């Protein structure tokens, strides 16, 4: 039903 | 890692206790849940970035903010016989995820 | 004014159906992809040396890693699933009309999908000369144009037939001109 | 191969300007207002057969700025390299003296995202029933993006469509009159 | 988008074997949890299940199972303990997807010498 979107990761610090 | 407080607030009728969340784990999300007894853990209001917040299913008499990253206070207007309940608060960090959730220790409100 | 793009594209490639899929995760700096993760690889890997340090840190958190591998099931097939009802399953089937501009043209236009098929023929005989197209053309809003000049100046009594096919005609649409 | 669905979102500085967006094929399935926090769709009718959780379409942006800055600084600061658009003008379907057409100003292969587009009749900017494309993703990475103009053809109108950028040295102009 | 506990008491032996049963609404790929909270406090997450490996372990000797087929994702312990009474919650990740999770309305658990 819904469109899941993608997650980027946080570029470690 | 959350902690709210105080534990125990009851409270007088028609009056706004406003219940406190604050977290020192660096999570981006942030929800209130209410337990109800022999029902699950219903969702009250959750916010996925700072400044904005959403509503969840019982979401009547109820209104938070979200100033800053590490903090999401619940303020329980006169609205409903809701208010008597247990309050739970959670985050959750999304870096891969979709981080699972959370939780403090919560308090209960009463009249 | 200088200016700097951070940039991010998630790829999900479908091969026969949903049989076979294949997940890019791609980031980008200044047109520069320096680290990705490939469904096909299982691990983040660094695409230039300025994404190697980066790949060495996310690889390291396993929780991160077992999460990602599954994006080919929970997100790929997931969002095809939701969307071909209106996207893979869609057919608009083409606008045809030909004329000669001030040498004959045959116009096909606001069709989906791009895969199309049009042949000019001259008196039931298919013309593979004179035949120049300029191919196919992004409407931009889920439709398509194409155009298709034929080199011919002719002669009194012949037919020129123009004909389209589209996976959303069945039988072929035809359009004549008689000079 | 068959299909590709692709999630294409970035954040540019220092103009702070963020965008989300899903292609399908080449075409946009939808993409999400920043400000007012909408998905919209490229297509109305997508609105009823699925829906997005537009917020999450921030809280990716808000990484990206994050991504930007410590990449930034893990290059010495180094600018992006523009590349200027080529500019392609045409209608959207065959031209009839008075059957209302609709004008498409097709921007291609570029970098940075950022245009300043104008339409122009006869040579004075137009703005009414004017839609514009987000910007959308190619397998180079450069950008693309569309525009609108409904009209009616006449035999006494000449319109323009006047992209700037900055790789250009003077702004572009394709012009299109029967 | 929407889990359910059968079971709302369950009542076991110390040294026994567990297992708290719930049931997820048709999904294919959701994210499963499950919760356990002692009286007055909060619920700790016992484990976890996004994709791939069909069996899962937690803290203090948990483990869950999911039959993709049985729409089930059942808590277990071999040799439960006293310590182990509490209300438990079974929780899916709703629906594509956050961050928001859905619970079960939780079977809690007493457990007698």
């Amino acid at each position: 039903q819904h469109i899941r979107c993608n997650i980027p990761k946080r570029i470690s610090a | 890692g959350i902690t709210q407080s105080p534990k125990y607030l009851f409270r007088k009728e028609g009056q706004n206790v406003t219940l406190s969340c604050e977290q020192n784990l660096n999570h981006d999300a942030m929800y209130w849940y209410r337990q109800d007894p022999g029902q699950g853990l219903r969702l009250i209001y959750y916010s996925q970035i700072v400044n904005d917040f959403q509503k969840g299913d019982i979401a009547e008499g109820y209104s938070v903010s979200r100033e800053k990253k590490e903090s999401f206070p619940l303020t329980v207007t006169s609205a409903q016989k809701n208010p008597t309940a247990f309050y739970l608060c959670a985050s959750s960090l999304r870096d891969g995820y979709t981080g699972e959730l959370f939780f403090g220790e919560g308090s209960r409100l009463t009249v | 004014r200088p200016r700097f793009l951070e940039l991010l594209k998630s790829e999900c490639h479908f091969f026969n159906g949903t049989e076979r899929v294949r997940f890019l995760e791609r980031y980008f700096h200044n047109q520069e992809e320096f680290v990705r993760f490939d469904s096909d690889v299982g691990e983040y890997r660094a695409v230039t040396e300025l994404g190697r340090p980066v790949a060495e840190s996310w690889n390291s958190q396993k929780d991160l890693l077992e999460q990602k591998r599954g994006q080919v099931d929970n997100y790929c097939r997931h969002n095809y699933g939701v969307v071909e009802s209106f996207t893979v399953q869609r057919r608009v089937h083409p606008q045809v009309t030909v004329y000669p501009a001030k040498l004959l043209v045959c116009s096909v236009s606001g069709f989906y999908p791009g895969s199309i098929e049009v042949r000019w023929f001259r008196n039931g005989q298919e013309e593979k000369t004179g035949v120049v197209s300029t191919g196919l053309i992004h409407n931009g809003d889920w439709t398509f144009q194409t155009l298709v000049m034929l080199e011919t100046v002719p002669r009194s009594g012949e037919v020129y037939t123009c004909q389209v096919e589209h996976p959303s005609v069945t039988s072929p649409l035809t359009v004549e001109w008689r000079a | 191969e068959e299909h590709v669905i692709i999630q294409a979102e970035f954040y540019l500085n220092p103009d702070q300007s963020g965008e989300f967006m899903f292609d399908f094929d080449g075409d946009e399935i939808f993409h999400v207002d920043m400000a007012k926090k909408e998905t919209v769709w490229r297509l109305e009718e997508f609105g009823r057969f699925a829906s997005f959780e537009a917020q999450g379409a921030l809280a990716n942006i808000a990484v990206d700025k994050a991504n930007l800055e410590i990449m930034t600084k893990r290059s010495n600061y180094t600018p992006i390299t523009n590349v200027p658009p080529e500019v392609t003008v045409l209608t959207n379907s065959p031209v009839e003296l008075r059957e209302p057409n609709v004008l498409i100003c097709f921007i291609d292969k570029f970098t940075p995202p950022v245009v300043n587009v104008t339409w122009l009749r006869n040579g004075k900017p137009v703005t009414t029933g004017v839609s514009e494309t987000v910007f959308l993703p190619r397998e180079d990475h450069l950008f693309r993006k569309f525009h609108y103009l409904p009209f009616l053809p006449s035999t006494e109108d000449v319109y323009d469509c006047r992209v700037e950028h900055w790789g250009l040295d003077e702004p572009l102009l394709k012009h299109w009159e029967f | 988008q929407s889990v359910t506990q059968p079971d709302i008491h369950i009542t076991v032996s110390e040294g026994a074997s567990l297992e708290l049963r719930c049931n997820y609404s048709y999904g294919a790929t959701p994210y499963l949890f499950w919760y356990v909270q002692s009286p007055g406090q909060g619920l700790q997450l016992l484990l976890k299940y996004f994709s791939g490996d069909t069996l899962v372990q937690g803290i203090k000797g948990f483990e869950a199972e999911f039959k993709r087929s049985q729409s089930s994702f059942n808590l277990r312990k071999p040799s439960v303990h006293w310590s182990d009474a509490a209300e438990y919650f079974c929780a899916v990740g709703a629906s594509g997807n956050t961050g928001k999770l859905i619970f079960g309305q939780g079977t809690t658990l007493q457990v007698k010498p």
